[PDB]
């Protein structure tokens, strides 16, 4: 994935500059897997941290 | 249709030396001839082994020289001494080309039992007589 | 730099710069022929405004708008000329060939009247040369070729990006053309006053030029 | 038997057979030889501190390490043409559409185009009957080209070998440009239903979070165009060739909000459903704003797609639709 | 380059247009010439369709 290939990056709820590049900027609604290609234990992941 | 010695039409980018670029057809009309020596002329013995030699030093030069060489190489026989003309392209750096010299002359010499003269005429590059 | 910005936009702002109000009249347009078409049969659909009305057959053109349009077309054509570029006049048509040269070579303009070879403007570093500039304005005096189809040089210019001022007869198409005039191409009274007149136009706009240069050299 | 051998060229022509060519003339250089000599004028320099180095054979394990070294030559030469397969893909595998052929040719005036994208939109295979020859093969590529900045166009081009083909469409494409409108410059400005040569072309003006759904050559060409919102569907046949001139026709056919305003000579005004009924404006006609208000029917008259209409019920029931699938 | 279409618009359309997409990066002398006086009717190009039916010409004859 983007997420995970680069063990580097960190999903947490801290870091608004990584949280923010999945979350749609008008919208303001998360993106689905696809739209993005992360794995889905990496888009639970950041569902859970977005919140 | 004649396949003899030619040099085929490309898509037209192909660089072809003067003398590649002419057919068997014109020797002794536009071409010259590579070598020289009495033996084809009307009273004339031992053709046969200035033949054989000839074909042995296109294929030495050939080989002792490589990747060097420019167009066909030029013999001349003249009261027994062998004058070798080449044209060759500039590869190697200048003390190789007269290591080679000296290693020929000597070996050529020693080989046919007759006194060979060698001469070096150096190329930037292949002359370019059609297409390019 | 800035001197001579000036001197390319000064121009700009007189509708009048090169004076050709007085270069023709609608009378002057009216006894050289131009108010003559051809019959209504030959008319081109695209014509249908330009025209004023057919008498007994013959159509007529509207001299009000031959002059409208010509004013424009003339203030054009000098502005150009002023501005030191290419004029290509062009017709085919043979009775008027030496005119034209003959006028061309005189404004130190360029004529081609011939058969005109086919990717001219369109393939022009093949053609003409390695590297060419290209005719700046094309002027038509005629707009058709000699089997009554409209000129290439038409479809070309406009192709190229090159304004194209010409004379559109009754039969001809002028839609693809910049600056039209409509009137009569065929009479030779006509066709000498549409030379003379862009002669001068271009004369006058030369002139004009080495002036506005020497007074630039006095400034400096 | 040394007068039975040949030089290499010619071994090589009938090795190939053409009615992969590896060189002999690669690592060796001059006077080596596995006897091992060092000549004083090539395997050496023909000095030391002390002059004229004289003729030397090197060792037994000094021969084996250059012997060593020319195999792990051979080996690096094997290595390095194997590695040689590596792709960008345009849009599957083997397809070439959405392949990017890389920014046009400077033309002969010097002119030089860096910002100009090329995608390959259709590469294909055409035949022809020659009585020489029998079939004839020539290649043909749609390519189109753009800047992102609105300005974008394409051709046609074709050759009997295809690179030649790339080519001759990139440069062509660069003559006819098109300069495309684009609203708040992502979407298009009004929507545009466009019938050419039995494809239908029907796109929805998007708002911004929606980026490029669209027919996968149209999503192409509109990354080379620069609008980054879009809806379209294509009815009828999808060929390449009508669809790409077909959305170019209509992407040209556009009606401006400034033109909009001129010919009815009134202010043209924006509601937002974010922003509620702030009333924005866009355009104003510049010129006379007319006095005269305009007429509000109760039943206006409109072309109305079925499919829309459709839509707007819940009637679109098609598993394919709203799927999720990748970013634009 | 520039745009060949001889359909799409009028040259000062595609030449104004091709500017503004900073394609073209000489403003052409005849550009600014019009600018300043343009002619009646842009030269768009029209296919010249033939008449159907009850269509006649608007000329009026002459008497
Ligand atoms: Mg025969
Ligand atoms: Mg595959
Ligand atoms: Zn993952």
């Amino acid at each position: 994935c983007p997420i995970c290939r680069d063990q580097k990056l960190h999903v947490d709820f801290r870091n608004v500059k990584l949280l923010e590049q999945f979350v749609c900027a008008h919208t303001g609604i998360i993106f689905h897997a696809p739209y993005t290609g992360v794995c889905m234990k990496q888009h639970k992941k950041l569902t859970q941290a977005i919140q | 249709k004649n396949r003899a010695a030619r040099v085929r039409v490309s898509k037209g980018d192909k660089p072809v030396t003067y003398e590649e670029a002419h057919a068997p057809h014109y020797i002794a009309h536009r071409k010259g001839w590579l070598s020289l020596h009495t033996g084809n002329l009307d009273g004339e013995d031992h053709a046969a082994e200035r033949t054989v030699e000839d074909v042995f030093l296109r294929k030495f030069m050939l080989g002792t020289f490589p990747g060097c060489l420019a167009d066909q190489l030029v013999l001349k026989r003249r009261a027994n001494q062998l004058e070798i003309c080449a044209l060759v392209l500039r590869q190697l750096p200048p003390h190789k080309f007269y290591f080679l010299v000296g290693y020929s002359e000597t070996l050529l010499s020693h080989f046919y039992k007759c006194p060979v003269h060698l001469h070096l005429q150096t190329v930037p590059s292949k002359v370019v007589y059609k297409y390019i | 730099n800035d001197l001579r910005d000036r001197i390319l936009s000064e121009p700009l702002k007189h509708a009048d710069f090169f004076n050709l109000k007085e270069l023709f009249s609608v009378r002057s347009l009216f006894d050289a022929r131009v108010h003559l078409g051809h019959k209504a049969g030959c008319r081109h659909r695209f014509m249908e405004p330009y025209l004023f009305g057919s008498r007994l057959g013959q159509d007529i053109i509207d001299l009000e708008q031959t002059a409208a349009h010509l004013q424009l077309a003339l203030n054009f054509t000098a502005h150009v000329a002023y501005r030191e570029g290419i004029i290509l006049f062009v017709s085919r048509h043979r009775q008027f060939a030496h005119l034209i040269e003959t006028t061309a070579r005189d404004c130190g303009e360029y004529a081609h009247t011939r058969y005109f070879k086919g990717g001219l403007l369109t393939n022009a570093p093949l053609l003409l040369g390695p590297g060419v500039r290209l005719p700046d304005l094309i002027i038509f005096l005629h707009t058709l070729n000699n089997v009554f189809e409209p000129h290439v040089a038409v479809r070309d210019a406009a192709k190229m990006n090159i304004p194209t001022v010409g004379i559109v007869d009754t039969n001809c198409n002028p839609a693809l053309i910049t600056y039209p005039v409509p009137g009569n191409d065929d009479s030779p009274p006509a066709v000498r006053l549409f030379c003379r007149l862009f002669q001068v136009a271009i004369s006058r706009a030369k002139e004009k030029r080495r002036q506005v240069e020497a007074l630039y050299r006095l400034q400096g | 038997s040394f007068f039975t051998k040949l030089t290499a060229d010619e071994l090589w022509k009938g090795a190939l057979a053409e009615s992969r060519r590896k060189d002999l003339n690669r690592g060796q250089i001059i006077g080596e030889g596995r006897h091992g000599f060092l000549w004083p004028g090539l395997n050496i320099p023909l000095m030391r501190n002390g002059a004229v180095q004289t003729i030397a054979q090197r060792s037994k394990e000094d021969q084996e390490k250059v012997e060593a070294d020319m195999v792990q030559q051979r080996e690096e030469w094997d290595r390095r043409r194997k590695m040689k397969v590596k792709r960008e893909r345009g849009w599957s595998g083997n397809t070439w559409g959405g392949v990017s052929l890389g920014p046009p040719d400077p033309g002969p005036n010097g002119e030089t185009y860096d910002d100009f994208d090329t995608r390959i939109l259709e590469v294909r295979n055409v035949f022809n009957m020659t009585a020489k020859e029998g079939r004839k093969r020539s290649v043909r590529v749609l390519v189109a080209v753009g800047n992102g900045k609105g300005a974008a166009g394409f051709a046609i081009g074709k050759a009997t070998e295809r690179a030649d083909a790339f080519r001759k469409a990139k440069n062509r494409a660069v003559h006819y440009l098109h300069y495309i409108e684009r609203y708040e410059d992502h979407t298009i400005y009004h929507d545009i239903s466009l019938k050419f040569k039995r494809t239908h072309i029907k796109m929805k003006k998007q708002p911004r979070g929606y980026g490029l759904h669209c027919h996968r050559a149209i999503m192409t060409i509109c990354r080379l165009i620069g609008i980054k919102d879009l809806y379209a569907k294509v009815s009828g046949s999808v060929n390449m060739l009508n669809l790409t001139r077909g959305l170019f026709l209509g992407l040209s056919r556009q009606e401006t909000h400034q033109q909009l305003a001129d010919k009815k000579s009134l202010h043209v005004v924006e509601f937002r459903e974010e922003c509620g009924p702030l009333p924005i404006v866009v355009a104003s006609p510049q010129g006379a704003l007319r006095k005269d208000p305009e007429p509000e029917d109760e039943v206006p008259d409109i072309t109305l797609d079925w499919e829309d209409v459709k839509a707007a019920q819940g009637m679109k029931r098609s598993v394919w639709s709203g799927l999720k699938r990748a970013a634009t | 380059a520039g745009s060949r279409l001889e359909t799409v618009g009028s040259i000062f359309s595609r030449t104004r247009d091709l500017i503004r997409a900073g394609v073209l990066k000489e403003k052409p002398l005849w550009l600014d010439i019009y600018n300043a006086f343009p002619p009646l009717r842009e030269p768009v190009f029209r296919r010249p369709r033939l008449r159907y039916g009850k269509a006649k010409a608007a000329v009026q004859d002459i008497f």
